[PDB]
RNA sequence: GCCCCUAAGCGUGUGCUAAGUGGAAAAGGAUGUGCAGUCGCGAAGACAACCAGGAGGUUGGCUUAGAAGCAGCCACCCUU
RNA sequence: ACCUCGAUGUCGGCUCGUCGCAUCCUGGGGCUGGAGCAGGUCCCAAGGGUUGGGCUGUUCGCCCAUUAAAGCGGCACGCG
C-alpha cells in the first residue's frame, strides 16, 4: 500500500493546505 | 479551632467570555465569581499557582481573604469546575462568608489505621455533609477502624464528630463497609 | 541474545543503556544480554 | 565531574612538556605522549600538579572533563610504575612457552598457536601455567591481553583456557 | 461475557464516537481505577480479558469494578458476499468509550501490586489509559 | 532522618553519661555481635555500652565541661558507663581488650577532665 | 560455626541431617558419641545445639537452644496445634511455671534482669499464636 | 517562495535538533536531550565507592523427607 | 467496478531468464533445559549452488533413489 498512502500523503504539503483531490 | 483564612489576591475580570476566560487561563490565572448575601456577582481573576497551592495546602474546603483591589473580603471556595483530562482547574465559585456564620459543606473522610486482616476495608460514601461556621471548618475528619470484628457497617451517625459541627446527612447513610476478603474460589467468580 | 522491540531488565543485576544508538540490557548473566531491533 | 576536578599528582623524577594542548611525560620506565581535547584545558599547576578544567557545565565538556583527567593519570602512572598484567592457564595439556620474544601456546589445537608481542610490550611466562604481560602503555597492555584471553571458547564446563589472574569464571555443568 | 439480556433494538448505528466523555470520570467506587484517555469500542472480549488479567495478578482479596456495559452491539455481514441485500446479524457487542471515562475501578490494600494489575489490565485495551487515584 | 532524632540521640547521649562516674573510652571496630553480647554479659550488668556519631556530639560535648573530648573524635568512638564508682568499667575494657588487642583505649574522662590513652592504667591499679 | 538439632529417637537419617556436615568434613558416629552425652541429660527431650567442628576434624559442639513446640507438649500435655493460628485461643500457659523453668532458660542468656527473659518466654508464646496466662 | 539548478535572503535576534530527524507509520520499549513544577535526605557531612557486622527467644505453625528465608498457605512478633 | 468488449488470448509443461530476502545448502555469530556427536532459537550474510524418476492433465500432492541442499516468492498468478 506504498502507492496509496504515498499518494495520500502528498496532500499534506504547504501549497495544498492539507486537501488534494482523491484525498 | 478556627482554621486561618488564606490570603490571595484577586482582580475585576475586564470583560467576560469563553475567549476571555481561555485567556486568562492560558496566562496562569483562574476565573472565578464571587457571591453569597454579598448580593454581587462579582468575576474574579486569581492566580492559578496560588489557587492550586491553597487547594493542597487546606483542601477544597477553605476560607481566602481576597484582596478585591484593596477592599477586603472573607471568601469560601463553593465549587470548582475541573477539566477531566488536563485536571487544571477552570472555574471557581466564591461565597462570600463573615464570622459567626453557619453554613453547610461536604467534607471528605479519610479511613485511617489498618483493619483485621481476613477482611476489605470499603468506602461507599467518601464525603459527608456538615453544618459548621466559615472559620471552624474541618479540612478531612477520620473514621475508626482498628481490628473490626467480622463484617459491620459503618455510617455518618456513629463517627467522632468535631465540636461546633453538624451532622447533615442522615445519619444512616453508610460510609465505610468491611465486607469480607474474596476466597481463592470467590474473587473470580463475579464480573461476567 | 534477544532482538526485539522491548527490552526490559529481567533482573536486578541487569542494566539498561544506549550503545551505538540501541537501547540494551547487560546483565552478569550472558542470558539476560538483550537488545532492540 | 568531581574526578575531572583533581589535579593529577606528578612526581619529583618525572617531568612533563606541554606544548598547544599537546603534551608529554617522562619517567624511569620510558617516555609517552597525549593530546588534550579541544574544550577542556590543562595547566601546569607549579606546586606540584596538572590542573585539567573545564569552562562551562555544558554535557560534552562536562563529559570531556573527567575523561582528559584519567587519560593524564594514565599516562603519567603508565610512566613511572608501568602495567602490568597476570594471566593464567587451566585444563591438562594447555602449556605455555617462550619463543625468542614472542610467547607460544599449546591449548589442545592440532597444531600450536603463538601470539608476536609487538612494541612497548613484553611477555614474561614465569612457569606453564602462570604468564604475564607489561607495557608503558596501559590501553595497550590491556587489548593484548585481551587478545590472549579470547584464544578458546569460553568454557563453563572444565574451564580449561586462558584466565585473567583475578578472574572467577561462571560455570555451569551438563547432566553428563 | 457480558451481553444484555436483550436490547429493544438489535441492528442500531454506529455509536457517535466524538467528545470527552462527560459523564463517569470519577472514581468512587474502588481507590485506584483505569482512566480513558482515547475513542474506543470496548467489546466484551476487552473487558473479560481485562477483569481476568486483574484477578490473575492481585489472586487474593479486592474488588473489581467493571464500570462500563457492553451493550451496543455491531453487526457484521457473512463473509465472501456483495454489497447490498440489507444489514447484517449482530455479532459483537461493544460500550463506546470517550477520553476521560474510568473504565475498571480497584479496591486493594497496597499500591504496587494495584498499579501492576491496573497496567496488565490496561495492555489488553485498544486504547491509552492512566492509573488515576482516589484524589484530586 | 532529620534534625529531630539528631537532636533527640544528642541529648541521649549527653544525658546518659551525666550520672556515670566511670568513663574509659574506646575504639572497637571488629568484634563480632556475639563478642558484644560476651561484653554486656561481662560488663552489662553494671554499665551500659554506646557508640556516637564523631560529629553529632561534637556540641552534644558541651553542656557539662566536655568540650575536652572534641579533640578526640579520630576514631569511630564508643563508651561504656557505669553509674557507680569510677573502679568498675576500667577493670572490664582491659577485660575485653586483651581477647583481641585490636580494642583501643582511646582515652579516659575523670573528674571531668579529659586524659590521653596512656593514663587509663595509671588510675585503673589505684 | 553452624547449627544442629536432633531427634532422640533416630539412627544417622538421609533426611534432615544427611548433607548437615559432610561438606564440612565432620565425622558422624563419633559426633554421635560425642552429642549422646547432651541430648541424654533428660531423657526425654530432642536437643538442639550450635555445631562447631573445626577444619581438622576437631568438633566443638555447644548448646543454644531449647525445642519449642515439643517443651510446649511438656508444658500442658497438648498432643499438637491446628497450623492456622488466631482462631483458636484453645491454648493456655501459665507464668509461676515459667519462673520454675527460667532458671535452666536463663544460663545462657544476655540480659541484666529477669525481666527480659520472662518476657522473652511471653513473646516466644505469643509468636506462637496464642496468649500466654 | 528567496544556497545552485530557478526569479528573489548562503536575512537579522533569541532558543531547540544530531536523528540527514527535517525528507512516511502503530501498539509498546528506552539513564537522548532543553525547559518548567513539586517531593526525600543533605557540611549536625547525605547518594556512590571503602571497611565492621547483620545477632539471643528462634528452624514461627500448614500435607509431605527437608519449608528453616528464599515450591505453594496464615502475614507483618520481644531481648541487645 | 477505475482502463481495456471497432478484441489486453485463458491453466500446466518447455526454452530463456531476471530481481527480492521473509536463508534450503555453503559462510560469521549470541543464548541454550549446549559435556562430545548432533541439535533448538534468534541475529548477520543473496557470491555460487539448489537432482533424476513413479503415480496424476496436473499446480498442489503422495511416494522411490539420492544430495551439502533438493528455499519461498515478484515480474500480465514473467515468458503462445
Ligand atoms: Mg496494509
Ligand atoms: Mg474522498
Ligand atoms: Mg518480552
Ligand atoms: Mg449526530
Ligand atoms: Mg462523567
Ligand atoms: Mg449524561
Ligand atoms: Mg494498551
Ligand atoms: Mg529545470
Ligand atoms: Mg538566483
Ligand atoms: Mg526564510
Ligand atoms: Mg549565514
Ligand atoms: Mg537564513
Ligand atoms: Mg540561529
Ligand atoms: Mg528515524
Ligand atoms: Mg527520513
Ligand atoms: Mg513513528
Ligand atoms: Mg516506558
Ligand atoms: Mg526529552
Ligand atoms: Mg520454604
Ligand atoms: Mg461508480
Ligand atoms: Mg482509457
Ligand atoms: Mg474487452
Ligand atoms: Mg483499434
Ligand atoms: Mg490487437
Ligand atoms: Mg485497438
Ligand atoms: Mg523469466
Ligand atoms: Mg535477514
Ligand atoms: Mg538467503
Ligand atoms: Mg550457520
Ligand atoms: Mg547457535
Ligand atoms: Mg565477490
Ligand atoms: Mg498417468
Ligand atoms: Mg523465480
Ligand atoms: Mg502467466
Ligand atoms: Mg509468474
Ligand atoms: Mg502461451
Ligand atoms: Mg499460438
Ligand atoms: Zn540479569
Amino acid at each position: 500500500a506504498k502507492r496509496g498512502r504515498k499518494k495520500r500523503d502528498r496532500k499534506h504539503s504547504k501549497a495544498n493546505h492539507g486537501k488534494r483531490p482523491n484525498a | 479551632t478556627a482554621n486561618i483564612p488564606n490570603k490571595l489576591t484577586a482582580n475585576v475580570r475586564t470583560r467576560t467570555g469563553k475567549g476571555a476566560s481561555r485567556q486568562a487561563r492560558r496566562d496562569g490565572k483562574v476565573p472565578a465569581v464571587l457571591y453569597g448575601h454579598g448580593t454581587d456577582p462579582q468575576h474574579l481573576e486569581l492566580n492559578a499557582r496560588d489557587f492550586a497551592a491553597v487547594l493542597r495546602s487546606h483542601g477544597t474546603n477553605a476560607i481566602l481573604t481576597l484582596d478585591i483591589e484593596g477592599t477586603e473580603q472573607l471568601a469560601l471556595t463553593k465549587a470548582l469546575d475541573v477539566h477531566p483530562i488536563r485536571r487544571n482547574i477552570q472555574h471557581a465559585d466564591l461565597l462570600v462568608v463573615q464570622r459567626g456564620e453557619k453554613v453547610t459543606v461536604e467534607v471528605t473522610v479519610l479511613v485511617e489505621g489498618d483493619a483485621t486482616p481476613g477482611t476489605l476495608v470499603t468506602q461507599d460514601a467518601n464525603t459527608i455533609e456538615i453544618e459548621a461556621e466559615a472559620l471552624s471548618i474541618p479540612e478531612q475528619l477520620t473514621v475508626s477502624v482498628e481490628g473490626v470484628e467480622a463484617g459491620t457497617q459503618i455510617t455518618a451517625g456513629q463517627i467522632s464528630l468535631p465540636e461546633g459541627v453538624n451532622l447533615i446527612s442522615d445519619p444512616e447513610l453508610l460510609v465505610v463497609n468491611v465486607v469480607e476478603a474474596p476466597s481463592a474460589e470467590a474473587l473470580e467468580e463475579e464480573g461476567a | 541474545m534477544k532482538v526485539n522491540p522491548s527490552v526490559k531488565p529481567i533482573c536486578d543485576k541487569c542494566r539498561v543503556i544506549r550503545r551505538h544508538g540501541r537501547v540494551m540490557v547487560i546483565c552478569s548473566d550472558p542470558r539476560h544480554k538483550q537488545r532492540q531491533g | 565531574s568531581r574526578i575531572g576536578k583533581q589535579p593529577v599528582p606528578v612526581p619529583s623524577g618525572v617531568d612533563v612538556t606541554i606544548n598547544g594542548q599537546n603534551l608529554s611525560v617522562k619517567g624511569p620506565k620510558g617516555t609517552l605522549t597525549l593530546d588534550v581535547a579541544e574544550p577542556i584545558s590543562v595547566s601546569r599547576a607549579e606546586d606540584g600538579a596538572i590542573v585539567v578544567t573545564r569552562p562551562d557545565d555544558e554535557r560534552r565538556s562536562r563529559s570531556l572533563h573527567g575523561l582528559s583527567r584519567t587519560l593524564i593519570a594514565n599516562l603519567v602512572t603508565g610512566v613511572t610504575e608501568g602495567y602490568t598484567q597476570k594471566m593464567e592457564i587451566f585444563g591438562v595439556g594447555y602449556r605455555v612457552q617462550l619463543k625468542g620474544q614472542n610467547l607460544e601456546f599449546a591449548l589442545g589445537y592440532s597444531h600450536p598457536v603463538l601470539i608476536e608481542a609487538p612494541e612497548g610490550i613484553t611477555f614474561a611466562v614465569e612457569s606453564p601455567t602462570k604468564f604475564s604481560v607489561s607495557g608503558i602503555d596501559k590501553q595497550k597492555v590491556g587489548q593484548i591481553s585481551a587478545v590472549i584471553r579470547r584464544l578458546r571458547r569460553p568454557d563453563p564446563y572444565k574451564g580449561k583456557g586462558v584466565r585473567y589472574e583475578g578472574e572467577q569464571i561462571r560455570r555451569k555443568v551438563g547432566k553428563t | 461475557m457480558l451481553i444484555p439480556r436483550k436490547v429493544k433494538h438489535r441492528k442500531q448505528h454506529h455509536p457517535e464516537q466524538r467528545g470527552i466523555a462527560s459523564g463517569g470520570t470519577s472514581v468512587s467506587f474502588g481507590d485506584y481505577g483505569i482512566q480513558a484517555l482515547e475513542h474506543a469500542y470496548i467489546t466484551n472480549r476487552q473487558i473479560e480479558s481485562a477483569r481476568i488479567a486483574i484477578n490473575r495478578h492481585i489472586k487474593r482479596g479486592g474488588k473489581v469494578w467493571i464500570n462500563i456495559f457492553p451493550d451496543r452491539p455491531l453487526t457484521k455481514k457473512p463473509a465472501e458476499t456483495r454489497m447490498g441485500s440489507g444489514k447484517g446479524s449482530p455479532e459483537w457487542w461493544v460500550a463506546n468509550v470517550k477520553p476521560g471515562r474510568v473504565l475498571f475501578e480497584l479496591s486493594y490494600p497496597d499500591e504496587k501490586t494495584a498499579r501492576d494489575a491496573l497496567t496488565r489490565a490496561i495492555h489488553k485495551l485498544p486504547i491509552k489509559a492512566r492509573i488515576v487515584t482516589r484524589e484530586e | 532522618m532529620a534534625k529531630a532524632d539528631k537532636a533527640t540521640a544528642v541529648a541521649d547521649i549527653a544525658e546518659q553519661f551525666k550520672a556515670s562516674t566511670a568513663t574509659v573510652v574506646t575504639e572497637y571496630r571488629g568484634l563480632t555481635v556475639a563478642n558484644l553480647a560476651e561484653l554486656r554479659r561481662a560488663l552489662g550488668d553494671s554499665a551500659t555500652y554506646t557508640v556516637a556519631k564523631n560529629t553529632l556530639v561534637k556540641r552534644a560535648a558541651s553542656e557539662a565541661g566536655i568540650e575536652g573530648l572534641d579533640e578526640l573524635f579520630a576514631g569511630p568512638t564508643a563508651i561504656a558507663f557505669v553509674k557507680g564508682e569510677a573502679v568498675d568499667a576500667a577493670k572490664a575494657i582491659k577485660k575485653f581488650a586483651k581477647d583481641n588487642k585490636a580494642l583501643v583505649i582511646k582515652g579516659g574522662y575523670m573528674d571531668g577532665k579529659a586524659l590521653s590513652v596512656a593514663d587509663v592504667e595509671k588510675i585503673a591499679d589505684l | 560455626l553452624i547449627k544442629l538439632q536432633i531427634q532422640a529417637g533416630q539412627a544417622n537419617p538421609a533426611p534432615p541431617v544427611g548433607p548437615a556436615l559432610g561438606q564440612h568434613g565432620v565425622n558422624i558416629m563419633e559426633f554421635c558419641k560425642a552429642y549422646n552425652a547432651a541430648t541424654e541429660s533428660q531423657r526425654g527431650n530432642v536437643i538442639p545445639v550450635e555445631i562447631t567442628v573445626y577444619e581438622d576434624r576437631s568438633f566443638t559442639f555447644a548448646l543454644k537452644t531449647p525445642p519449642a513446640a515439643k517443651l510446649l507438649l511438656k508444658a500442658a500435655g497438648v498432643q499438637k496445634g491446628s497450623g492456622e493460628p488466631h482462631k483458636t485461643k484453645v491454648a493456655k500457659v501459665t507464668w509461676d511455671q515459667v519462673r520454675e523453668i527460667a532458671e535452666t532458660k536463663k544460663a545462657d542468656l544476655n540480659a541484666n534482669d529477669i525481666d527480659a527473659a520472662a518476657k522473652i518466654i511471653a513473646g516466644t508464646a505469643r509468636s506462637m499464636g496464642i496468649t500466654v496466662e
